[PDB]
């Protein structure tokens, strides 16, 4: 089952002193039973409930296997790396929760392509470069947090970022816009 | 944390004769875990950090608090359909500077539409039709940058339209104390 190899994976390259995924055994059918973990009625993966749980290591690309995703909830851990562009291919994603965390690297382009998501919140970790333009694209957007990172440049302020104000976007390296304190060369 | 003062303060200030807001308690004083209060939605599920407030058809009486300004995260606020009286307060942008969506139609407000509502300069979103509200639109609604919905319908609101607010429609002005101009009809014609 791929959706539960792409889970194994993540397992080997997360480090979990609290043993939260004791329960994931590479060798079921599937990881529909696996603690943390909700399938839908045609166990496929629709959740992935791993806040709080003292996690550290860093992300695989292949969770962009998990077609189906709806929640993506790996906030308040010690996660280090970047997060992977294949994250992108969930498009049936509405919350996509990697707060609290230490990601370094940039926000990928390909989050743009979520185009249900909800709640996008990235904040509280050490995120680098632009804030991608495809994400004023997402018009479900209700909560957006890219605060506590260090960004930098232009602050877009259409399409789903009309609803955005300075919350949002606050204690980056070098934000600058309307939006921001500062108006941009 | 200063969003669990805010509630107690909302709470403590409103008269509240349906006992509406009776679930919302603070077990663990300035330190209570406000995010599952009904009318409250916060910004994640690690802070009390108040997005937004939820408080309509709740039968609330009373002025517009002061403790609100202790809710300062906050970009949502829904207050319509109460019996809610006093006037809009001027300070209510300096209290709550990030709003983007404020509706506080249905409600028995009077006074005016303060010119200081210009300085919730991320504001979407303007609903106050249905309350007492007199005297002339300040021109200072055309300065929001982001306003893409303006109610004022059904109020006691007096002269003549912004030209600049002529972009909404008719039903958005309607119901009002001989108030004149595009979109309505013309000023005594
Ligand atoms: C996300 O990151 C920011 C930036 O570090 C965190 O904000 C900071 O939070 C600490 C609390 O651990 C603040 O210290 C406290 O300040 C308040 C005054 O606002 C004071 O009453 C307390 O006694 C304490 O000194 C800190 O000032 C604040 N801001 C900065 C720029 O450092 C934020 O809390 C993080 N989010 C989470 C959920 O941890
Ligand atoms: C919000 O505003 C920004 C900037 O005004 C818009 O971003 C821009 O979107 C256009 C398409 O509408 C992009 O242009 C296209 O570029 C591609 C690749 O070079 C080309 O194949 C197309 O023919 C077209 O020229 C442009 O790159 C992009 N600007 C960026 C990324 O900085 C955005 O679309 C607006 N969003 C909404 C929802 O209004
Ligand atoms: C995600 O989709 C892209 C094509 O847009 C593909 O290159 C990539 O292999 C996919 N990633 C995963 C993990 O399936
Ligand atoms: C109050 O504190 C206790 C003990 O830490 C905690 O279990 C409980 O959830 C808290 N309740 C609220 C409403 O904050």
């Amino acid at each position: 089952n791929m959706e539960g190899d792409a889970l194994h994976s993540l397992r080997a390259n997360l480090v979990d002193p609290n043993n939260v995924l004791q329960s994931w055994d590479p060798t079921l059918v599937n990881p529909c039973t696996w603690f943390h973990v909700t399938c839908n009625n045609e166990n496929s993966v629709i959740r992935v409930d791993l806040g709080n749980a003292d996690l550290s290591g860093q992300l695989v690309p292949q969770l962009g296997q998990l077609k189906n995703l709806q929640y993506l909830e790996l906030y308040s851990n010690n996660i280090t790396g970047p997060v992977p562009s294949d994250l992108g291919n969930l498009t049936n994603l509405v919350s996509l929760d990697l707060y609290l965390n230490s990601f370094t690297g940039p926000i990928p382009d390909s989050l743009g392509k979520l185009f249900k998501l909800r709640f996008l919140r990235l904040n509280n970790n050490s995120l680098t470069g632009p804030i991608p333009m495809s994400l004023t694209n997402i018009m479900t957007l209700q909560v957006l947090d890219l605060s506590n990172n260090r960004l930098s440049g232009s602050v877009p302020d259409n399409g789903s970022f009309s609803l955005f104000t300075p919350i949002s976007f606050a204690n980056n390296l070098d934000l600058c816009g309307p939006v921001t304190s500062r108006p941009c060369p | 944390e200063d969003d669990v003062l805010c509630l107690q303060g909302l709470k403590n200030s409103l008269i509240d004769p349906s006992s509406r807001l009776s679930s919302w308690s603070f077990p663990n004083s300035s330190a209570s875990s406000i995010c599952k209060l009904t009318g409250v939605s916060c910004w994640n599920e690690k802070e009390n950090r108040i997005i937004s407030l939820q408080l309509q058809s709740m039968q609330l009486a009373g002025e517009i608090p002061e403790s609100l300004k202790l809710c300062r995260s906050l970009q949502s606020l829904d207050l319509s359909g109460n019996d809610l009286s006093g006037s809009i307060p001027s300070q209510i942008c300096s209290w709550l500077p990030y709003l983007v969506t404020l509706d506080l139609s249905g409600n028995k407000l009077g006074g005016s539409i303060p010119t200081q509502i210009v300085e919730c300069k991320f504001l979407n979103a303007l609903i106050l039709s249905d309350n007492k509200l007199s005297g002339s639109i300040p021109s200072q609604l055309s300065r929001l940058d982001r306003l893409r919905r303006l109610s004022l319908a059904g109020n006691d609101l007096s002269g003549t339209i912004p030209s600049e607010l002529a972009r909404f429609g008719g039903d958005d002005f309607s119901g009002n104390n001989g108030l004149c101009g595009k979109p309505l009809s013309r000023c005594g014609a």
